[PDB]
Protein backbone atom coordinates (compact mmCIF):
# COMPACT_ATOMS: atom_id res chain seq x y z
CA UNK A 1 0.00 0.00 0.00
CA UNK A 2 0.86 3.94 -0.08
CA UNK A 3 3.16 5.19 2.93
CA UNK A 4 2.68 8.75 4.18
CA UNK A 5 3.70 10.89 7.09
CA UNK A 6 3.07 14.17 8.16
CA UNK A 7 5.66 16.84 8.87
CA UNK A 8 5.14 20.14 10.25
CA UNK A 9 7.51 23.13 8.80
CA UNK A 10 8.49 25.00 10.85
CA UNK A 11 8.76 27.77 8.05
CA UNK A 12 11.26 25.67 6.27
CA UNK A 13 10.60 22.92 4.30
CA UNK A 14 14.15 21.99 4.78
CA UNK A 15 17.09 23.92 2.94
CA UNK A 16 16.67 26.55 1.16
CA UNK A 17 15.06 24.59 -1.65
CA UNK A 18 17.78 22.10 -2.32
CA UNK A 19 14.55 19.29 -0.56
CA UNK A 20 12.56 19.89 -3.47
CA UNK A 21 14.91 20.08 -5.99
CA UNK A 22 16.48 16.41 -4.52
CA UNK A 23 13.46 14.61 -4.68
CA UNK A 24 12.96 15.01 -8.51
CA UNK A 25 16.62 12.83 -8.46
CA UNK A 26 15.51 10.59 -5.69
CA UNK A 27 12.08 9.78 -7.38
CA UNK A 28 14.83 8.28 -10.10
CA UNK A 29 17.28 6.61 -8.02
CA UNK A 30 14.42 4.90 -5.58
CA UNK A 31 11.29 3.28 -7.37
CA UNK A 32 7.97 4.56 -5.87
CA UNK A 33 6.09 7.67 -6.54
CA UNK A 34 6.35 11.00 -4.05
CA UNK A 35 3.38 13.63 -3.38
CA UNK A 36 2.98 16.42 -1.53
CA UNK A 37 -0.26 17.78 -0.11
CA UNK A 38 -0.75 20.85 2.36
CA UNK A 39 -3.20 20.91 5.21
CA UNK A 40 -5.34 23.22 3.01
CA UNK A 41 -5.95 19.58 1.11
CA UNK A 42 -4.00 21.43 -1.91
CA UNK A 43 -2.14 18.35 -3.63
CA UNK A 44 1.41 19.83 -4.31
CA UNK A 45 2.51 17.18 -6.57
CA UNK A 46 6.35 16.54 -6.32
CA UNK A 47 6.21 16.40 -10.11
CA UNK A 48 5.27 19.84 -10.70
CA UNK A 49 7.46 23.17 -10.21
CA UNK A 50 3.83 25.04 -9.60
CA UNK A 51 3.11 22.70 -6.73
CA UNK A 52 6.56 23.43 -4.98
CA UNK A 53 5.80 27.24 -5.35
CA UNK A 54 2.64 26.88 -3.63
CA UNK A 55 4.57 24.79 -0.77
CA UNK A 56 6.69 27.47 -0.29
CA UNK A 57 3.07 29.58 0.91
CA UNK A 58 3.04 26.95 3.40
CA UNK A 59 5.42 28.08 6.10
CA UNK A 60 4.61 26.88 9.41
CA UNK A 61 1.42 24.73 8.03
CA UNK A 62 1.14 20.93 8.29
CA UNK A 63 1.66 18.54 5.22
CA UNK A 64 1.20 15.40 4.06
CA UNK A 65 3.82 14.15 1.85
CA UNK A 66 2.97 9.97 0.71
CA UNK A 67 5.17 7.81 -1.34
CA UNK A 68 4.07 4.81 -2.83
CA UNK A 69 6.38 1.86 -4.43
CA UNK A 70 8.65 -0.35 -3.39
CA UNK A 71 11.17 2.40 -1.99
CA UNK A 72 8.51 4.30 -1.25
CA UNK A 73 9.73 4.16 2.46
CA UNK A 74 13.36 5.31 1.54
CA UNK A 75 11.68 8.47 -0.55
CA UNK A 76 9.55 9.32 2.51
CA UNK A 77 12.29 8.90 4.84
CA UNK A 78 14.70 11.13 2.70
CA UNK A 79 12.20 13.93 2.76
CA UNK A 80 11.62 13.58 5.86
CA UNK A 81 14.99 13.64 6.96
CA UNK A 82 15.63 16.45 4.68
CA UNK A 83 12.50 18.52 6.21
CA UNK A 84 13.52 17.95 9.88
CA UNK A 85 17.39 18.85 8.81
CA UNK B 1 29.91 61.85 -11.10
CA UNK B 2 26.82 59.16 -9.47
CA UNK B 3 26.54 57.80 -6.20
CA UNK B 4 25.23 54.23 -6.20
CA UNK B 5 24.57 52.10 -3.69
CA UNK B 6 27.33 49.35 -3.35
CA UNK B 7 26.64 45.76 -3.74
CA UNK B 8 29.98 44.38 -4.04
CA UNK B 9 33.15 45.93 -2.85
CA UNK B 10 35.53 46.32 -5.51
CA UNK B 11 36.93 48.96 -8.60
CA UNK B 12 36.82 48.13 -11.85
CA UNK B 13 37.19 50.52 -15.36
CA UNK B 14 36.01 49.49 -18.27
CA UNK B 15 33.15 50.55 -21.31
CA UNK B 16 29.18 49.87 -20.96
CA UNK B 17 27.68 47.06 -22.46
CA UNK B 18 24.03 46.13 -22.52
CA UNK B 19 22.76 42.58 -23.21
CA UNK B 20 20.90 41.64 -26.56
CA UNK B 21 18.53 40.77 -23.83
CA UNK B 22 15.43 42.92 -25.20
CA UNK B 23 11.37 42.27 -25.15
CA UNK B 24 10.15 39.67 -27.35
CA UNK B 25 6.09 39.68 -26.70
CA UNK B 26 5.45 42.49 -29.31
CA UNK B 27 6.49 39.82 -31.63
CA UNK B 28 3.07 38.10 -30.59
CA UNK B 29 1.08 36.61 -33.41
CA UNK B 30 -2.40 35.19 -34.26
CA UNK B 31 -2.84 32.82 -36.80
CA UNK B 32 -3.38 28.84 -37.65
CA UNK B 33 -0.78 27.21 -39.20
CA UNK B 34 -0.76 23.08 -40.57
CA UNK B 35 2.17 21.76 -38.24
CA UNK B 36 0.59 18.98 -35.90
CA UNK B 37 3.50 16.68 -35.71
CA UNK B 38 6.38 19.36 -37.49
CA UNK B 39 5.33 21.56 -34.80
CA UNK B 40 5.50 19.06 -31.93
CA UNK B 41 8.39 17.56 -33.26
CA UNK B 42 10.24 20.90 -33.67
CA UNK B 43 9.46 21.61 -30.04
CA UNK B 44 11.68 18.12 -28.77
CA UNK B 45 14.14 19.38 -31.06
CA UNK B 46 14.33 22.75 -29.69
CA UNK B 47 14.29 21.46 -26.11
CA UNK B 48 17.09 18.65 -26.87
CA UNK B 49 19.43 22.34 -27.88
CA UNK B 50 18.28 24.31 -25.28
CA UNK B 51 17.90 22.03 -22.40
CA UNK B 52 21.53 20.52 -23.31
CA UNK B 53 22.36 24.22 -23.96
CA UNK B 54 21.22 24.77 -20.48
CA UNK B 55 22.14 21.81 -18.55
CA UNK B 56 25.99 22.94 -20.03
CA UNK B 57 25.96 26.13 -18.93
CA UNK B 58 25.20 25.49 -15.18
CA UNK B 59 27.75 22.90 -15.61
CA UNK B 60 30.64 25.41 -16.27
CA UNK B 61 29.52 28.02 -13.76
CA UNK B 62 29.58 25.07 -11.00
CA UNK B 63 32.60 24.38 -12.04
CA UNK B 64 34.03 28.29 -10.98
CA UNK B 65 31.06 30.64 -10.44
CA UNK B 66 29.61 29.28 -7.76
CA UNK B 67 27.05 26.51 -6.06
CA UNK B 68 24.21 28.74 -5.92
CA UNK B 69 24.20 29.49 -9.33
CA UNK B 70 24.34 25.71 -10.52
CA UNK B 71 21.03 25.00 -7.71
CA UNK B 72 18.90 27.78 -9.52
CA UNK B 73 19.53 26.96 -13.12
CA UNK B 74 19.99 23.10 -12.35
CA UNK B 75 16.82 23.37 -11.10
CA UNK B 76 15.19 25.44 -13.87
CA UNK B 77 17.18 23.05 -16.49
CA UNK B 78 14.80 19.79 -15.08
CA UNK B 79 11.81 22.42 -15.65
CA UNK B 80 12.13 23.32 -19.04
CA UNK B 81 13.02 19.28 -19.42
CA UNK B 82 10.02 18.25 -17.48
CA UNK B 83 7.61 16.18 -19.97
CA UNK B 84 5.71 18.47 -17.99
CA UNK B 85 6.20 21.64 -20.17
CA UNK B 86 6.60 20.10 -23.12
CA UNK B 87 3.43 18.47 -23.14
CA UNK B 88 1.76 21.49 -22.37
CA UNK B 89 3.20 23.19 -25.20
CA UNK B 90 2.33 20.32 -27.16
CA UNK B 91 -1.09 20.80 -26.11
CA UNK B 92 -1.21 24.36 -27.48
CA UNK B 93 -0.39 22.64 -30.80
CA UNK B 94 -2.75 19.89 -31.23
CA UNK B 95 -5.53 22.35 -31.26
CA UNK B 96 -3.17 24.22 -34.22
CA UNK B 97 -1.57 26.71 -32.47
CA UNK B 98 2.56 27.54 -33.02
CA UNK B 99 5.33 26.59 -31.30
CA UNK B 100 6.74 29.96 -31.65
CA UNK B 101 3.39 31.47 -30.15
CA UNK B 102 2.49 28.44 -28.37
CA UNK B 103 6.17 28.54 -26.37
CA UNK B 104 5.18 32.39 -25.56
CA UNK B 105 1.94 31.41 -24.61
CA UNK B 106 2.59 28.46 -21.90
CA UNK B 107 5.30 30.73 -20.97
CA UNK B 108 3.23 33.72 -20.23
CA UNK B 109 0.10 31.57 -18.66
CA UNK B 110 2.94 30.01 -16.35
CA UNK B 111 4.10 33.66 -15.40
CA UNK B 112 1.32 34.69 -13.46
CA UNK B 113 0.88 31.58 -12.23
CA UNK B 114 4.38 31.86 -10.51
CA UNK B 115 3.72 35.27 -9.33
CA UNK B 116 0.21 34.11 -7.77
CA UNK B 117 2.76 32.80 -5.21
CA UNK B 118 3.06 34.98 -2.17
CA UNK B 119 6.64 33.52 -0.92
CA UNK B 120 8.96 35.53 -2.46
CA UNK B 121 12.07 32.99 -1.48
CA UNK B 122 10.80 31.81 -4.63
CA UNK B 123 7.88 32.78 -6.36
CA UNK B 124 10.39 35.53 -8.10
CA UNK B 125 11.42 32.20 -9.58
CA UNK B 126 8.87 34.21 -12.51
CA UNK B 127 11.29 36.48 -13.71
CA UNK B 128 13.70 33.18 -14.43
CA UNK B 129 11.01 31.76 -16.21
CA UNK B 130 10.85 34.66 -18.52
CA UNK B 131 14.91 34.41 -19.45
CA UNK B 132 13.90 30.74 -19.87
CA UNK B 133 11.58 31.59 -22.49
CA UNK B 134 13.42 34.32 -24.39
CA UNK B 135 16.28 31.08 -24.82
CA UNK B 136 13.79 29.22 -25.98
CA UNK B 137 12.44 31.55 -28.44
CA UNK B 138 16.46 32.16 -29.67
CA UNK B 139 16.75 27.98 -29.53
CA UNK B 140 13.31 27.78 -31.73
CA UNK B 141 15.20 29.00 -34.83
CA UNK B 142 18.89 27.19 -35.77
CA UNK B 143 19.19 30.70 -37.59
CA UNK B 144 20.15 32.54 -34.32
CA UNK B 145 22.53 31.99 -31.66
CA UNK B 146 25.90 32.44 -30.89
CA UNK B 147 27.60 33.96 -27.63
CA UNK B 148 25.59 36.97 -28.67
CA UNK B 149 28.73 38.92 -28.23
CA UNK B 150 32.19 37.92 -26.62
CA UNK B 151 33.75 41.01 -26.24
CA UNK B 152 37.43 41.55 -24.66
CA UNK B 153 36.17 42.96 -21.11
CA UNK B 154 33.53 45.10 -20.47
CA UNK B 155 30.48 45.55 -17.96
CA UNK B 156 27.44 44.56 -17.82
CA UNK B 157 24.50 47.41 -17.38
CA UNK B 158 20.51 46.79 -16.63
CA UNK B 159 18.03 47.93 -14.89
CA UNK B 160 18.25 44.78 -12.92
CA UNK B 161 20.81 42.31 -12.04
CA UNK B 162 19.30 39.03 -13.84
CA UNK B 163 21.13 35.57 -12.69
CA UNK B 164 20.12 34.33 -15.95
CA UNK B 165 21.29 37.23 -17.67
CA UNK B 166 24.79 36.95 -16.62
CA UNK B 167 24.36 32.75 -17.55
CA UNK B 168 24.52 34.02 -21.16
CA UNK B 169 27.99 36.12 -21.19
CA UNK B 170 31.15 34.79 -20.20
CA UNK B 171 32.14 36.06 -16.91
CA UNK B 172 36.24 35.71 -18.16
CA UNK B 173 35.47 39.09 -20.31
CA UNK B 174 32.84 39.94 -17.80
CA UNK B 175 33.82 41.59 -14.48
CA UNK B 176 31.37 44.07 -13.15
CA UNK B 177 27.81 45.54 -14.01
CA UNK B 178 25.98 48.43 -12.55
CA UNK B 179 22.31 47.85 -12.43
CA UNK B 180 19.52 50.78 -12.21
CA UNK B 181 17.25 48.56 -9.19
CA UNK B 182 18.53 44.90 -8.68
CA UNK B 183 18.51 45.50 -5.36
CA UNK B 184 17.79 43.35 -2.38
CA UNK B 185 19.12 39.97 -2.25
CA UNK B 186 18.28 38.83 -5.30
CA UNK B 187 19.40 35.38 -6.22
CA UNK B 188 21.29 37.28 -9.10
CA UNK B 189 22.42 39.81 -6.28
CA UNK B 190 23.32 37.54 -3.73
CA UNK B 191 25.27 35.22 -5.97
CA UNK B 192 27.29 37.74 -7.99
CA UNK B 193 27.94 39.00 -4.33
CA UNK B 194 29.29 35.81 -3.10
CA UNK B 195 30.63 35.86 -6.17
CA UNK B 196 33.33 38.17 -5.11
CA UNK B 197 32.50 40.88 -8.13
CA UNK B 198 31.96 44.42 -8.22
CA UNK B 199 28.52 45.38 -8.13
CA UNK B 200 26.50 48.66 -8.57
CA UNK B 201 22.92 49.96 -8.20
CA UNK B 202 21.02 52.85 -7.93
CA UNK B 203 22.06 54.34 -11.24
CA UNK B 204 19.75 56.64 -12.49
CA UNK B 205 20.94 56.69 -16.35
CA UNK B 206 20.22 55.25 -19.09
CA UNK B 207 22.14 52.77 -21.55
CA UNK B 208 21.56 54.67 -24.37
CA UNK B 209 24.65 57.04 -23.76
CA UNK B 210 26.77 53.90 -22.72
CA UNK B 211 27.06 51.91 -25.68
CA UNK B 212 30.80 51.55 -25.60
CA UNK B 213 31.70 55.03 -23.29
CA UNK B 214 34.22 54.23 -20.62
CA UNK B 215 32.35 53.94 -16.97
CA UNK B 216 34.85 53.32 -13.75
CA UNK B 217 32.85 51.69 -11.41
CA UNK B 218 34.00 51.75 -7.43
CA UNK B 219 32.49 48.87 -5.44
CA UNK B 220 34.56 50.54 -2.48
CA UNK B 221 32.82 53.51 -2.76
CA UNK B 222 29.90 53.04 -4.85
CA UNK B 223 30.48 55.67 -6.80
CA UNK B 224 30.20 55.61 -10.86
CA UNK B 225 32.16 58.15 -13.09
CA UNK B 226 31.97 59.15 -16.57
CA UNK B 227 35.29 60.24 -18.52
CA UNK B 228 36.09 62.91 -15.92
CA UNK B 229 39.10 64.94 -15.74
CA UNK B 230 42.11 62.64 -16.70
CA UNK B 231 44.10 65.04 -14.23
CA UNK B 232 41.84 63.66 -11.44
CA UNK B 233 41.88 60.56 -12.33
CA UNK B 234 45.92 60.47 -11.69
CA UNK B 235 45.35 61.75 -8.29
CA UNK B 236 43.23 58.88 -7.68
CA UNK B 237 46.24 55.94 -7.95
CA UNK B 238 48.14 58.29 -5.60
CA UNK B 239 45.63 58.60 -3.25
CA UNK B 240 45.85 55.28 -2.79
CA UNK B 241 49.25 54.93 -2.86
CA UNK B 242 49.85 57.23 -0.26
CA UNK B 243 49.06 54.23 2.75
CA UNK B 244 45.43 54.02 3.66
CA UNK B 245 44.42 52.81 0.67
CA UNK B 246 42.01 50.43 3.00
CA UNK B 247 38.99 52.66 4.49
CA UNK B 248 37.94 55.42 2.82
CA UNK B 249 41.00 57.61 2.30
CA UNK B 250 41.37 61.08 3.66
CA UNK B 251 38.27 62.95 0.75
CA UNK B 252 35.52 65.45 1.17
CA UNK B 253 32.45 64.28 1.94
CA UNK B 254 31.37 65.45 5.38
CA UNK B 255 34.97 66.58 5.88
Amino acid sequence: MTVKQTVEITNKLGMHARPAMKLFELMQGFDAEVLLRNDEGTEAEANSVIALLMLDSAKGRQIEVEATGPQEEEALAAVIALFNS
Amino acid sequence: RIRALPAAPGVAIAEGWQDATLPLMEQVYQASTLDPALERERLTGALEEAANEFRRYSKRFAAGAQKETAAIFDLYSHLLSDTRLRRELFAEVDKGSVAEWAVKTVIEKFAEQFAALSDNYLKERAGDLRALGQRLLFHLDDANQGPNAWPERFILVADELSATTLAELPQDRLVGVVVRDGAANSQAAIMVRALGIPTVMGADIQPSVLHRRTLIVDGYRGELLVDPEPVLLQEYQRLISEEIELSRLAEDDVN
